[PDB]
């Protein structure tokens, strides 16, 4: 007994009414649907029980409904801490089966990152590598971009990119980016320099380090 | 106190098997079915079956019936699952979950689960990060905060267990998830203090990697040049 | 630990 | 451990019906009770079960939807009441509860009332005549002889017949019912020791509820 | 829903005889979910062998059964007196529950000869017009036994009502009572009756007879 659910990824910004639909392909007893919630990696939560029953501890901004096979989970007003997937689940005879989830994103207001850039450190160049790090901090949207720039000309190549998951408490994003160079290219240039700029604007926040001094 | 508590991450060949345990306390252990679910990286939840803990039978869902296996040893109030003939597909994080029930019949939920195991199936050998401190040049100041980092870089397999000061420094923390440089895993984390707090007070990140049995200890120092 | 067949789990 | 059901019932056609099914010696929540019809003559037919810790029932689909199974369980009773009965009603009707192993249900039923029957008709209710059976003239037998009951013109089944309340239970044959336009007749034996008749008593009772009869016939011998 | 056919309708048995009857289901039965009942005469049927093979509480050794797929059996070791009994299966595969139509066990035994019994109409009786004649023919075997009724010595067929008991459990003998049933007018114009009980196998009958018009 298969369920769908949708959307696969919804956006609500706090306070609002969100509704998501778990559809199964044969009827489901109202008894027997189910929902978790799960927040990255850890482990799933049970969440909502035989259909509208709230699990100890989950808020009364929660409730679900439906019958056959249609129902639904809706939050009343969206909280940062609901960022989350929510799965939902069935008997009806085995197997249990679970939906694809639906991963609910927090809207806030536009966040520009904190910069922070680092030199490979003194250990890391005594190995012949050099990896010249920057995180790009508690920003929003995720849609950040990063450019980096050795002796002031843009490089493309070597970068490596990683992004969290979205702020249970504030709802920004942070990313970390690194160029990997080997010591030799490191120390055949000065000027080291990450840029942040989102996607609409054309002013970015730029951080720079000199390998030749302070 | 109710806690399904499972063993640490395994690494192992394709071929080989595979058992982890999960191990119940705070309630009678035959009463409840143990259920199993299994989430690859990056997907979604799969129910794996379960197994009576009552009188042992295990029940496979279609998917799992070829090289799996459910038991128990009720003494020990453990649950385990064998995996046979380990292919690279088997490598997910796999969950132990309860039986939900209400005063007298189960509602076929799943109520406390173990923190779950995640399995590696590779050939490759394991290999211990190099782990490196990151400080701004001189310990230049931004302002009223400074964000130190750790560069955790070239390891295998997953996990590692990064901490601040032992768990001590814990808010303004970001560790960012690993990714794939040269064939192996490379991570980092942030951490965002005042700037009083730092050089003056100690800041060090603590590395653990539990499958090269190795605890690393970075001291965050200014340096210039 | 059978109640109206409902076996034990 | 025993289920008692109500008694025999006469019902027209278009009348409800409510059967009771009595359990002790168990708690009567942990058990299924099911409904087992058996028509004169015939097999038996599952009707369906009801969920005596729900309440919930279930019908076969023959069953649905002049048939309702419900419970008291503060009394440990489950009921069935047939609706709009029909002639095709007509059956004993057994209640029976599940018998589970010590670990899973085995879909089987292992304590069973003794059966309400249910007779449909729009046939009126007649009293037996109860007529005394002894040899002409006393003449015996040898060293028994064979007294006897005729029980004539009666509707509907049943009727009980005894042989001294019951106290003589030994030598008796009391005969199947035969329906005879519109009208039952019924015949028993009771065989004696020669001496103890009619020097010692013998007296067949019939009781026909359904019309409010209860007769009793001394045996004598008579003449010519 | 999965029919249940049992096989024969009817079976016939010594005792001390090992005979077995059998369950044909439509479908698949697990043999946890066949089971055996045993039902006799006027009385609710009592759970006998359940998950094929293991006998109900107060279950003589004697029986047993066995079975898989769609096919099952019940054996009786040595067939007993009190086996007689009609016999019925059930299955559970999903609902509803079905039986099969039942295998009636008769138990053969040595002939015996009814012990017959005639009975004029009662004054009670013939006072309201009517006039019943019974006749009883008690503990004979086998079943097939054939009541001839003769009025002044000629034989009448009818007005005449029979009826059977089930097998006796403790003898395995069978009682049949029978009942001519005249008017009183009818009845005063004769002065003899006569019942005779004759097997289908014997030209030897057994006769009672009475008359009006003396002891």
């Amino acid at each position: 007994n298969v369920l769908t659910q949708s959307p696969a990824i919804m956006s609500a910004s706090p306070g609002e009414k969100v509704t998501m639909t778990c559809r199964a392909s044969s009827s489901v007893s109202s008894s027997y649907l189910h929902w978790y919630q799960q927040k990255s990696g850890a482990s799933p939560k049970l969440w909502i029980y035989s259909t509208s029953n709230l699990a100890s501890g989950v808020p009364a901004r929660f409730s679900g409904s439906g019958s056959g096979t249609s129902y639904s989970l809706t939050i009343s007003s969206v909280e940062a801490e609901d960022a989350a997937t929510y799965y939902c689940q069935q008997y009806s005879g085995y197997p249990y089966t679970f939906g694809g989830g639906t991963k609910l994103e927090i809207k806030r207001a536009d966040a520009a990152p904190t910069v922070s850039i680092f030199p490979p450190s003194s250990e890391q160049l005594t190995s012949g590598g050099a990896s010249v790090v920057c995180f790009l901090n508690n920003f929003y949207p995720k849609d950040i971009n990063v450019k980096w720039k050795i002796d002031g000309s843009e490089r493309q190549n070597g970068v490596l990119n990683s992004w969290t998951d979205q702020d249970s408490k504030d709802s920004t994003y942070s990313m970390s980016s690194t160029l990997t160079l080997t010591k030799d290219e490191y120390e055949r240039h000065n000027s080291y320099t990450c840029e942040a700029t989102h996607k609409t604007s054309t002013s970015p926040i730029v951080k720079s380090f000199n390998r030749n001094e302070c | 106190a109710v806690q399904l508590e499972q063993s640490g991450p395994e690494l192992k060949k394709p071929g080989e098997t595979v058992k982890i345990s999960c191990k119940a306390s705070g309630y009678t252990f035959t009463n409840y079915g143990m259920n199993w679910v299994k989430q690859a990286p990056g997907k979604g939840l799969k129910w794996m079956g379960w197994i009576n803990t009552y009188t042992g039978e295990p029940t496979y869902a279609d998917d799992f019936k070829e090289r799996f296996a459910f038991s128990l040893e009720t003494s020990a109030s453990a649950a385990y699952l064998q995996i046979n003939n380990l292919k690279n597909e088997d490598t997910a994080t796999y969950f132990c979950a309860r039986d939900y029930y209400g005063s007298t019949y189960p509602y076929y939920a799943m109520d406390y689960w173990g923190q779950g195991t995640t399995v590696t199936v590779s050939s490759a050998k394991t290999t211990a990060p190099s782990v490196y401190p990151l400080a701004p040049v001189c310990g230049d100041t931004t302002g009223s905060s400074v964000t130190l980092g750790c560069l955790v870089k070239g390891y295998f397999p997953e996990p590692v267990t990064l901490t601040w000061n032992s768990g001590s420094l814990s808010s303004g923390v970001h560790t960012f998830p690993a990714v794939l440089q040269s064939d192996l895993y490379t991570l980092s984390s942030s951490v965002t203090v005042t700037s009083s707090t730092w050089p003056s007070q100690s800041i060090t990140c603590n590395v653990a990697h539990p499958a090269s049995s190795t605890k690393v200890d970075k001291k965050i120092e200014p340096r210039g040049g | 630990v059978v109640n109206n067949k409902v076996a034990t789990h």
